[PDB]
């Protein structure tokens, strides 16, 4: 058929997995890969519409949503100067599925950003103790770090009682609480 | 659809595309609606993704 008139998002995003061990013997590198990248709204919804729901994954298992020139590991250089907002969900009782995917179109729409940019990308994690999502920045300003701490607390939709923690990559206690 | 949901920054400077969350929503697929079917680079873009036993979901 005849293609849509596409929406371009402001950067090109690519989707890693980071998989579970199913041997004693693989390292985390045999465990992430960049799975797609894309940078139009069209494309993203057709992504998330068929990969499986965070509800799906197993323990011990990332979705990382990252700009198309970062990779999600600390040590990119984009990264390593900066830090993240984590948030983790003590109960299973949220709707996971919607916190995520709220974060993921605060973030390919630009909308919790500074406007010259600190965010690189964002993390879903699936862990037994709870799971998380990480919202990585490039630097530790602080005055801008806040902001979008803040954004991301409404895009997530936690009270006062809910707590956002800020965690320099360079570790382990955070150094800004929300 | 809470008020987040339609806060997108005005007037940014060094960025060219922003969409609030129910501006992207409105761009989702639609119910009974062919045109994300019948797009072929989305269609090829779908085919490009890993199959099922990838995400190793087995694991629990
Ligand atoms: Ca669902």
């Amino acid at each position: 058929g005849p293609h849509m008139v596409k929406h371009p998002l402001n950067t090109a995003w690519t989707l890693w997995y980071t998989k579970p061990a199913v041997d004693k013997s693989e390292s985390w590198s045999d465990l992430l890969r960049p799975v797609t990248s894309f940078q139009t709204v069209e494309e993203f919804w057709a992504i998330i519409q068929n990969i499986p729901e965070p509800h799906e994954l197993p323990l011990k298992s990332d979705y990382h949503v990252f700009r198309n020139d970062v990779r999600p590991e600390w040590e990119d250089e984009a990264n390593a100067k900066g830090g993240k907002w984590s948030f983790q969900l003590r109960g299973k009782g949220a709707d996971i599925d919607e916190l995520w995917l709220r974060t993921l179109l605060a973030v390919i729409g630009e909308t919790i950003d500074e406007d010259d940019s600190q965010i690189n990308g964002v993390v879903l994690s699936i862990r037994k103790g709870g799971n998380k999502f990480a919202l990585w920045t490039a630097s530790e300003d602080k005055e801008p770090l806040l902001r979008i701490g803040g954004k991301f607390k409404q895009v997530l939709a936690l009270t006062d009682d809910g707590h956002l923690e800020f965690f320099p990559h360079s570790s382990p206690q955070p150094s800004i609480t929300l | 659809t809470d008020p987040i949901t339609n806060y997108k920054p005005m007037d940014l400077q060094y960025k060219t595309y922003a969409y609030s969350m129910n501006e992207l929503y409105h761009l989702k697929p639609s119910l009974a609606s062919a045109s994300y079917e019948e797009d072929p680079l989305i269609s090829e873009l779908v085919r490009s993704l890993p199959k099922r036993k990838f995400w190793r979901l087995r694991m629990g």
